[PDB]
């Protein structure tokens, strides 16, 4: 199981940035995926989840209405579209795999840093 | 809000098919899964619908211009410390006590089932009646 | 559904560290504990309050009482100097929550 984030960078407030997490080593289409972000010097904050088939997606209140999560099961790739970014959104964004049958996160990627300024 | 459950309560691959039926009802269970029913026509905010829901202490019956979910349900969980099943939140509509043992009892209707939160995990893995 | 845990714990090497986390939700659902070292992604240490992953040594154990859960680390070494987090989810599966995180100083 390997998760690789990409698409991170530096943007101005009000601009958009799209992240991508490529998955390999497992049946991607059977697992739900999460994004978790950690601002420098801060703890972990859950951002969003998408179900294995994309049928359902949920967001943290702090990003609700701004972030969109999607996935392409034919490319084994998870996407996060972040619109109307603000300075408060500066963080390292990790993709993580939901454990099957439970509520924790078993596998994590390396994370990609997104800076808004 | 609403949750999309219908697939293209059964599990350990998840399956869900709790269809809206045309308009007797019966269910045999020991788990108190059947909680209620929705009776109406469009089953949306355009017309009035009848909502019958049972819980631990009483039964509530309302008639309103409900905006129902496609896959309406009552959430339940196993309380870690109290070691018993308890209601969490309703996910029946977005806007607006008589339930092994066999329990025997508007153009369309739908059955409301108690859904374990263990089914609401984001993965693809982890309740019978007659009409 | 908020999770509260102390900002830090100070333990001498060889002692037992007890990192607590509290909240009403924790009396209803299981807690999960993560260990994060600088520059690395969080690693699951305990799940279902007291169970270990196969990659986690017997020095790590957990327990719970009421609204509080505790991560107990015996025989604490330098390698255990990491940020520990408590995690849980709500009753409908629509939201996941982490505690502030506890910095364990050896
Ligand atoms: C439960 O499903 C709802 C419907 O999803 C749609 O139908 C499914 C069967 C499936 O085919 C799915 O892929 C379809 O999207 C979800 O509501 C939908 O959410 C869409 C956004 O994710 C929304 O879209 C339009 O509107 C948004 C703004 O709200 C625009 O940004 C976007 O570009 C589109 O114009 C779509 O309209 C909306 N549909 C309905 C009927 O509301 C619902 O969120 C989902 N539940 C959960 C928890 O995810
Ligand atoms: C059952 O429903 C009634 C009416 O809404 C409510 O007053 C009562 O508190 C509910 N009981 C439980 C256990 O939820
Ligand atoms: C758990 O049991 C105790 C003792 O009967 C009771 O006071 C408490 O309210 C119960 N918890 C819940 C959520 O009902």
């Amino acid at each position: 199981v390997q998760l690789v984030e990409s698409g991170g960078g530096v943007v101005q407030p009000g601009r958009s940035l799209r992240l991508s997490c490529a998955a390999s080593g497992f049946t991607f289409s059977s697992y739900g995926m999460h994004w978790v972000r950690q601002a420098p010097g801060k703890g972990l904050e859950w951002v969003t989840v998408i179900w294995y088939d994309g049928s359902n997606r949920y967001y943290a209140d702090s990003v609700k209405g701004r972030f969109t999560i999607s996935r392409d099961n034919s490319k084994n790739t998870l996407y996060l579209q972040m619109d109307s970014l603000r300075a408060e959104d500066t963080a390292v964004y990790y993709c993580a795999r939901a454990v099957a049958g439970e509520w924790y996160f078993d596998y994590w990627g390396q994370g990609t840093l997104v800076t808004v300024s | 809000q609403c949750v999309n459950l219908t697939t293209r309560i059964h599990v350990g691959t998840k399956r869900f098919d709790n269809p809206v039926l045309p308009f007797y009802f019966a269910s045999t269970e020991k788990s108190n899964i059947i909680r209620g029913w929705i009776f109406g026509t469009t089953l949306d905010s355009k017309t009035q619908s009848l909502l019958i829901v049972n819980n631990a202490t009483n039964v509530v019956i309302k008639v309103c211009e409900f905006q129902f979910c496609n896959d309406p349900f009552l959430g339940v969980y196993y309380h870690k410390n109290n070691k018993s099943w308890m209601e969490s939140e309703f996910r029946v509509y977005s806007s607006a006590p008589f339930l092994k043992n066999l329990r025997e009892f508007i153009t369309r209707f739908q059955t409301l089932l108690a859904l374990h939160r263990s089914y609401l995990t984001p993965g693809d893995s982890s309740a019978a009646y007659y009409v | 559904y908020e999770l509260t845990q102390p900002p830090s714990v100070s333990v001498s090497p060889g002692q037992t560290a007890r990192i607590t986390c509290s909240g009403d939700a924790l009396a209803k659902h299981y807690a999960y504990w993560y260990r994060q070292k600088p520059g690395q992604a969080p690693v699951l240490v305990i799940y279902k309050d007291s169970e270990r992953p196969s990659g986690i040594p017997e020095r790590f154990s957990g327990s719970s009482s009421g609204t509080t859960v505790t991560l107990t680390i015996s025989g604490v070494q330098a390698e255990d100097e990491a940020d520990y987090y408590c995690q849980s989810a709500d009753s409908i599966g629509s939201s996941w929550v982490f505690g502030g995180g506890t910095k364990l100083t050896v």
